[PDB]
């Protein structure tokens, strides 16, 4: 049960079209390469999130899995003038974010990930709404918001956002209130299904099935120190495979594990398996469940 | 066949509406009272729209009386066996002393066994005097130790959880119908709170109260029946009373975790030279259990468990008189302007007059789609709202009475026009 | 010595299903250990009152 979280399993493709000047160090992302797109989420008591879900995907590599589409414009220009279409999702969203950024992803209403860009020589300011010129710049995505991703193929289309209390969150317009309301900023998950909208969450209630599958084990080396390989070349119980690996109980009572003879040590990941959500009194498999800080608005009499 | 009995109208003070794409959308913000049904009959609150077939149900059936337990203070017991572990060794070699085995510490780990670990195993760690030179086993004249590693090991294989009742909680299991179609199922206890969708629920009335439990302890088994022990709740672990080894969970229980508590010194020891025989005196839960097993009759109730829910719950033989208290957190309820008509017939009618139980009625509603039927007499004493569906099916619902010779023509309405209905039937005296 | 207690002692005589033999004793509620597994005596209506003074 090593930690390592540098292993992206499936595509692992960090970029997004009109912006592509990242896919040298992060397409794929390994040990090897630099991408402020992927190295901000290893801090250090910062992202529990990502560090609790190190196994999973995220939303990049989700929108490369083909699994989910993307918005249109992906990447909106904040250069341009007569207004853009990436203006009232982002202005609601007050949070802070670093300096020397070109870009920053977050979810829209159509359940898209919606971004901007940043084209040479532009950065980022202290709040994302506008670009001043400018030391190294990084010219990745820097993600507004903490959540994962996953394989999920669930339908949940008709389900739409289900919240008590609140007439309007983010930017969303939910439920009519006659009456007043009261403008505060607060902490409210969210979560997305297969081609559905932004649910947001108000009961947040989640669960990881630990179960033996492909993503939930790391191969390493053998050298006469262990550094990791691949779980994709670990051949499997009457299939076939590049060099043979070995490993404990979980990895031999799944795969083919020959001990001496192999050429490999697949051990068992930590943090990793089946993540299924509670919406509606309903148990279901979502795609990626995170949270942000925006505008809620709450009732008031 | 039973249905809504007390069928109230919601006040206009917290009763709203606008109009959105010819859609006339309710919304409710307030509390309001509603008086509980007895056992089969249902409660509902009617909202009004802005016209006559606009009319949505809110119907409340009540399962039964239950009448549930205050839980506090509580501990997992459970039945354990030592194993001493004894290793004599003469003196000067070793730990084996002659004024060092006498004061041992407990926490302190013997050299002669110290491969088994530091573990969470409830352990302690003794020494005793034996004799020396060759009449046992030595060579010096100097009385030799004797170490004992002794631990403690789960027996039975499942654990209890031993609590206690301070007062009887009058429960009323209710199964909420909400405006859209979504049943759910839930539960008020004399003054207890449950958050809903469309709002919250809360009992006020309340009426059986049973007072007299402090000095009765409860025994919950996982899976299984339940019990029943005639003594008040023990809480200092002391040797003799229930509760000599105690713990805070099944898993403390089951694998035995140092987290436990135990009486100070309570193992029992004897030294023979090299044998040892450690033995405790705890007190088998299990015969209490098997002689308490419910059901157990007192005085003059029913102790029994619960269905679904883990607790313990009692059954009594009066009457059901509470109120229900009902909270709207601003839900919006919609109903379509252009509702669908339908006919209803007469079918029997079998019950009482003047009674909290009512008289169930028989009613066919032959309709074209799934809709609400309103029925209201002349006098405006009573009022009927059944779900209508499509095809023949039958309704009904529970309506008192004040007469044992019911004729009273009633007019029902599916989308507006009113249609003539005549029932009939004879009833008894229920009180 | 003294006597807190008088502990109603059974030495039984309990023999396994192949054939062991095996002499054990059970005073009250207390547990030894077999072979087995493990046996106690459960319930218990016999005591001798007045033992501290002797």
């Amino acid at each position: 049960e090593d930690p390592h979280l540098r292993n992206r399993p499936g595509k692992g493709h960090n970029y997004i079209d009109g912006m592509t000047q990242e896919d040298a160090t992060c397409k794929p992302v390994t040990y090897a390469g630099a991408c402020s797109s992927f190295d901000v989420l290893l801090e250090k008591g910062k992202f529990p999130l990502f560090q609790s879900y190190a196994h999973h995907r995220t939303l990049l590599e989700a929108v490369h899995d083909t699994i989910i589409a993307k918005a249109d414009p992906p990447s909106c220009d904040l250069q341009s003038a007569h207004g853009n279409p990436c203006m009232k999702e982002k202005l609601v969203m007050k949070t802070h974010c670093p300096n020397d950024y070109q870009s920053a992803h977050y979810l829209n209403n159509d359940g898209k990930m919606a971004s901007v860009k940043c084209p040479p020589k532009y950065e980022l300011t202290e709040d994302c709404n506008f670009c001043r010129q400018m030391a190294s710049l990084k010219k990745g995505s820097y993600p507004l918001q903490d959540l994962f991703c996953q394989s999920s193929e669930d339908d949940g289309s008709k389900l739409k956002t289900k919240m008590k209390g609140v007439c309007e969150v983010g930017v969303q317009a939910l439920k009519k209130c006659d009456g007043q309301l009261s403008t505060a900023h607060e902490v409210v998950p969210f979560a997305v299904f297969k081609n559905s909208k932004k649910v947001y969450l108000d009961k947040l209630d989640l669960k990881t099935e630990e179960n033996l599958l492909p993503d939930s084990f790391v191969c390493f080396e053998h050298k006469g120190e262990l550094k990791s390989f691949d779980i994709s070349q670990c051949p499997k119980i009457g299939g076939h495979g590049s060099k043979k690996c070995t490993g404990d109980a979980a990895f031999c009572s799944a795969y083919e594990c020959t001990a001496q003879y192999a050429n490999a040590y697949c051990s068992h990941a930590n943090g990793s398996g089946i993540v299924q959500i509670q919406v509606s009194g309903v148990w279901k498999k979502p795609l990626c469940v995170g949270y942000e800080r925006v505008v809620v608005k709450r009732e008031l009499s | 066949d039973p249905g809504c009995s007390e069928l109230i109208q919601a006040s206009s003070r917290i009763t709203t509406c606008s109009t959105e794409g010819v859609n006339t959308k309710c919304r409710l913000s307030g509390t309001a009272l509603i008086r509980a049904g007895s056992v089969g009959a249902e409660a509902c609150l009617m909202l009004k729209g802005v016209k006559e077939d606009q009319t949505k149900f809110l119907k409340i059936k009540t399962v039964s009386s239950e009448l549930s337990c205050r839980e506090g203070q509580s501990y997992w017991t459970g039945s354990f066996s030592p194993k001493c572990l004894s290793s004599r060794r003469c003196h000067l070699v070793g730990e084996c002393h002659v004024n060092r085995c006498l004061s041992w510490r407990d926490n302190e780990t013997s050299a002669e066994f110290s491969f088994v670990g530091e573990s969470t195993t409830m352990r302690e760690n003794k020494c005793f005097e034996q004799c020396g030179g060759w009449g046992c086993g030595c060579f010096n004249v100097n009385p030799s130790c004797l170490f004992v590693h002794t631990y403690l090991q789960s027996v039975r294989k499942e654990a209890l959880r031993v609590f206690n009742c301070i007062d009887w909680v009058h429960k009323l299991t209710l199964e909420i119908t909400d405006f859209d179609g979504s049943v759910s199922t839930i539960d008020l206890g004399a003054s207890s709170s449950r958050f809903t969708n469309w709002g919250s629920v809360s009992l006020s009335l309340d009426a059986e109260g049973i007072s007299g439990s402090n000095s009765f302890s409860f025994i919950e088994s996982p899976g299984k029946g339940y019990a029943i022990v005639d003594e008040p709740f023990s809480e200092i672990p002391r040797q003799g009373f229930l509760g000599e080894i105690r713990c805070n969970s099944e898993s403390s229980v089951l694998s035995a975790h140092e987290s436990c508590l135990r009486a100070p010194n309570l193992i029992s020891y004897k030294p023979m030279i090299d044998q040892l025989e450690c033995t405790t005196n705890l007190i088998d839960p299990f015969v209490v259990f098997e002689r308490g097993s419910l059901p157990q009759t007192r005085n003059d109730k029913t102790f029994a468990a619960s269905k679904g829910n883990r607790g313990v719950q009692a059954f009594s033989k009066g009457s059901v008189q509470a109120d229900l208290t009902l909270m709207f957190d601003n839900f919006e309820v919609d109903f379509v302007g252009a509702a669908v008509s339908c006919d209803a017939a007469f079918l029997n009618l079998t019950g009482c007059y003047s009674c909290n139980a009512g008289a169930r009625v028989c009613l066919s509603i032959t309709s074209t789609g799934t809709g609400s039927l309103s029925a209201h007499n002349k006098d405006g004493s009573l009022h009927i709202v059944l779900p209508s569906e499509n095809g023949t099916k039958d309704q009904c619902q529970i309506l008192h009475f004040t007469v044992p010779e019911v004729e009273e023509e009633f007019m029902y309405s599916c989308d507006g026009d009113e249609r003539p209905l005549l029932v009939k039937g004879t009833l008894i005296a229920i009180d």
